[PDB]
RNA sequence: CGGAGAGGUA
DNA sequence: GGGTATTCGCCGTGTACCTCTCCTAGCCC
DNA sequence: GGGCTACCTCTCTGACGGCGAATACCC
């Protein structure tokens, strides 16, 4: 639900978008393409691939930087998934339960 | 005769990938012709590339910056695209 | 706040829970080595999918070559596919009490 | 491979020569479209020229698309630019190639020619801002001399006010008077009398059936904008106009402008503190340069402009933009109304017409036959007078003769 | 299941079948045209497009159109390799529209006065210029009576933006074609969408080398229109033009002067200079009863020599020399008693000479 | 009504 | 047939409090 | 400078406590 990823309404007009948020605009990026690259009937070596990078999105989507290198942030700072909100200690048991 | 291949970075990149491949080919003096398919846009950042499978080409396609390279079944040898599948992005990128 | 949405996805896809769960619940279920299913998901290899009257196998993974090379000599009742969907495919085909 | 050549090939060799190429079926296609097609397959040299339109980069317009912003321009970059000086107007033709991928224009590698000359000629050269002006001293005579029936209208022309090189006279005329008429009589006659100077009409906001019938009558180019497109470009295609003009003079070219809305322009840069009939105080600078940018080289070349001015058209604004151009130019060619509801053509107000300093374009015998023939004709009314005259010109061809018969 | 409807294409990329029944409104059960469809016939704004049509599925609230059978009356094979409206070549009037019946009826000195004053060829561009209460209503109704009488073949659209139901009402059941308004009782948005469709529609018909005849009686309440909500109302009068490559355009519009309001008198000040046709209408005429109230004098046509002949040209040019000294009643009782007379122009040309 | 990093206190 | 011997990343990081900083601009237009 | 939409470069932050475990080494 959007009140449960909230932006960050500060002063101006650039965002600090949720990784959430980011993550979602991804996947929904990722699945237009597909979508579309389908009805067009493109060549299974273009439809293979853009699964596969529909895959990955989903999967960092999902618990991002347990399968190989963590889809980072603007440079460095990596994103955090929906597994992040729950596991470690800064999940909702140990910070919020 | 050369075959079709997928050079493909982080989806997005078709653009300026091609203007400096086309310039590097002809540093080089095995490479047939690339084309950019669009619309009045399919294909986000793969290119369909005119060559041969070589192991000096295999190079040359990775040294190219701001690429990844080829995409297949493994890192060691890449994946042809298809015989059938040219002719058909070939008919779209006309009609 | 208490209500969601849905997205249809153009191609089903894994998770990546059961996919990486070590043990893996994808993998011990279908006695297939974690190894290769990666290819599989990944679209880097293929799978056999109901076989038939040939010399393959149930489950047997294959590369690129010899998925052409066996579509020569079999063309007909071979069937092979790659991705999620050839996983998701296998799934249904499994029995339990069997 | 030029671009203009494949522009004026027609639409059934165009999807002919695509489809023996290998290409879209050309049918469900536009013709720029085809064009831009077969330039790539064949690519797989393409030279292009153009009239260049600097934005820091610019682009090459097309004259047969009245400068209009097309998918077909090829694009200049800005290193060429500061390479080589080049400004609005200058006429680039050079090696094109297709846009690569990620790209929409063409791009130029080599300039080959610059203004219709070498590049060595136009990298020194004076500007246009620091040649001395001068008056009209070449006579350019209308009279056709061929004594056909629409030669009338030139011959009276001459008599009341003789045009010469880099001359800035104003065709003064009522609506429905028959400036149309007007017009063509003069362009036909630049055309047929003096073939060598390039001949450019300006047709801004006007009716598309008159812009087609312009473009097939007159011998030269024709460059119009109808009243369907808005202000803005009819401020870019009269500034780049007046651009490639002064471009042909810096070059020693005679280059004559036959305008026919200086008070429609005046509107269009008055639309893109106010006085009385609704013109602003900074609106009517713009044309005033435009206007007195004629003027005689003395180095070489000349730039005429001969615009028709509108009045009684109803509006007060279109009074003021008038009696503000009034002092502007040194020749005025007044058209009555009343003459022209009695339809007798051409109706000229000879009282009112003349041209300051004439004895600089005629002999010293020509100019007392006029003064003689102004004198005769100032105490007759105008519609008496163009009667008389009239009938006086149609019994011989020349007017020589009839000025020997007065005496 | 089969439908049919005038494409109307949005801006975001698709487009509907509008009905002609509803005057082009839109409506719960039109048809939608994918994009795929627009790109694979390169259709426009206009084309009429009737094909297999299906009902909407779970999640859509429109028919889908599957396949197109027929476009513009034609084959989609000839409607593909046309030309378009931007392209054509525009000229002036050459085909003479004779508006006489030739019946000898009473109702016939409308339309006779009007070819001795002002003689409409094909693609005509003028204005009816009249003041309120002068007889429009009539004269219109004879002028749309004479094109069905003289030329059926001629595709004649009334198109009545800001007028009163009842009269739409009586003009549709009078008038012998095709009948689209819009009244007063929906806003301007609809007023100006009515007007796009007509002109859209018209522009394909003349690309297909049809005469397509608008009588839209108005201008001056469709300047007001987009005032609301000059510069599109000028297109849309210029858009009448004589084609070569085959078919015109000729929009026949009525201007209303000495309104009260001020704005009127610029709107038709400035619509003057843009037509060549002007039919002024004169109030004192009009209030004596004498129908047509016809301003001689004040009424002309330009380029009249490129639709009557030489020996016509020079009897107009003696009548007009006659009619101009004399005053305006007098010269339409001239007329009058002169034309009824006999019944036909012909035999009054003989007994002038 | 944030995410990382640095320093400090018990 | 399996019972140990490598191996390569894989999850285990004391509580609470205070201060401060850093935060995307890439490409042909 | 930017508008829809592209554009960086790096996998096998590295230790240890060890732990069942994929691979591998004999018993």
């Amino acid at each position: 639900p959007p009140d449960l990823r909230p932006l960050v309404p500060l002063d101006g007009g650039r965002f600090a978008t949720s990784d959430l948020n980011d993550l979602y605009r991804r996947v929904i990026n990722r699945n237009n393409r597909l979508k579309r690259l389908l009805d067009l009937a493109a060549p299974d070596i273009i439809v293979r691939n853009e699964k596969r990078m529909l895959q990955e999105a989903v999967d960092a989507l999902l618990d991002n930087g347990r399968r190989g290198r963590a889809i980072t942030g603007s440079n460095k700072r990596p994103l955090k998934s929906l597994a992040d909100m729950i596991k470690g200690k800064q999940g909702r048991f140990r910070q919020n339960l | 005769k050369k075959r079709w291949y997928v050079v493909q970075a982080f989806s997005g990149f078709e653009g300026r990938v091609a203007t400096s491949l086309r310039e590097h080919i002809k540093l080089h003096n095995l490479f047939g012709e690339v084309m950019v398919p669009t619309e009045e846009k399919f294909f986000p950042g793969y290119v369909l590339v005119q060559m041969v499978m070589n192991d000096a080409s295999w190079h040359l396609v990775r040294s190219v910056p701001r690429v990844m390279g080829f995409i297949g079944g493994t890192s060691d040898r890449p994946a042809p695209i298809s015989d059938k599948e040219v002719d058909a992005i070939m008919n779209r990128l006309q009609q | 706040r208490e209500r969601m949405g849905h997205i249809e996805l153009a191609s089903p896809t894994a998770h990546i829970w059961f996919l990486k769960s070590l043990p893996s619940r994808i993998g011990l279920l279908l006695d297939m080595p974690l190894r290769d299913i990666e290819r599989v998901l990944y679209f880097e290899s293929y799978v056999v999918i109901e076989g038939g009257m040939t010399n393959l196998e149930r489950q047997q993974i294959l590369t690129e070559e010899q998925y052409l090379d066996a579509l020569e000599e079999f063309g007909d009742e071979f069937d092979a596919k790659m991705g999620a969907e050839a996983i998701q495919a296998l799934l249904k085909s499994m029995d339990l009490e069997q | 491979m030029n671009l203009t050549e494949l522009k004026n090939t027609p639409v059934s060799e165009l999807i002919t020569l695509g489809e023996n190429m290998g290409l879209e079926n050309l049918a469900r296609m536009r013709k720029q479209d085809i064009i831009f097609a077969i330039l790539k397959q064949h690519a797989k040299d393409i030279f292009g020229d153009g009239v260049l339109e600097i934005l820091g980069f610019g682009f090459l317009r097309s004259a047969d698309s009245s400068y209009l912003a097309g998918p077909d321009d090829i694009y200049v970059s800005p290193s060429q630019i500061r390479r080589f000086n080049l400004r609005t107007g200058d006429t680039i033709s050079g090696k094109i190639r297709p846009p690569k991928e990620g790209e929409r224009y063409f791009a130029l590698l080599k300039v080959n020619e610059v203004n219709f000359d070498k590049p060595e000629n136009a990298r020194n050269k004076i500007l246009f801002e620091n040649l001395t002006p001068l008056h009209a001293n070449s006579r350019l005579r209308m009279e056709r001399g061929n004594g056909s029936t629409e030669d009338l209208t030139a011959r009276v022309l001459d008599l009341a006010s003789p045009i010469g090189r880099g001359q800035r006279g104003l065709i003064v005329a009522p609506p429905k008077a028959g400036k149309t008429m007007l017009l063509q009589n003069i362009a036909q006659s630049i055309a047929y009398n003096h073939p060598d100077c390039v001949l450019m009409v300006l047709l801004i906001d006007e009716r598309p059936e008159e812009v087609t019938e312009m473009q097939r009558l007159v011998k030269g180019e024709v460059v119009a904008s109808t009243f369907d497109e808005p202000a803005s470009r009819h401020v870019q295609v009269a500034e780049m106009v007046i651009e490639k003009a002064k471009r042909l003079v810096e070059h020693k070219k005679d280059v004559i402008i036959l305008l026919d809305s200086i008070t429609r322009l005046a509107r269009a840069y008055n639309t893109v503190k106010v006085l009385t009939g609704g013109v602003d105080a900074n609106a009517l600078h713009r044309p005033k340069r435009f206007f007195g940018a004629a003027r005689n080289v003395e180095e070489g070349g000349s730039l005429t402009i001969i615009a028709t001015a509108l009045i009684d058209t109803g509006s007060k604004m279109d009074e003021v933009i008038y009696e503000e151009f009034k002092g502007t130019g040194n020749m005025e060619l007044h058209l009555s109304r009343k003459i022209a509801e009695k339809r007798v053509f051409p109706a000229i107000d000879y009282n009112r017409s003349g041209t300051r300093k004439e004895e600089l374009l005629t002999t010293q015998e020509e100019l007392q036959k006029m003064w003689i023939l102004r004198k005769i004709i100032h105490p007759m009314g105008e519609i008496d007078a163009m009667e008389f005259l009239i009938n006086k010109l149609a019994m011989t061809k020349t007017n020589d003769d009839f000025f020997e018969m007065m005496k």
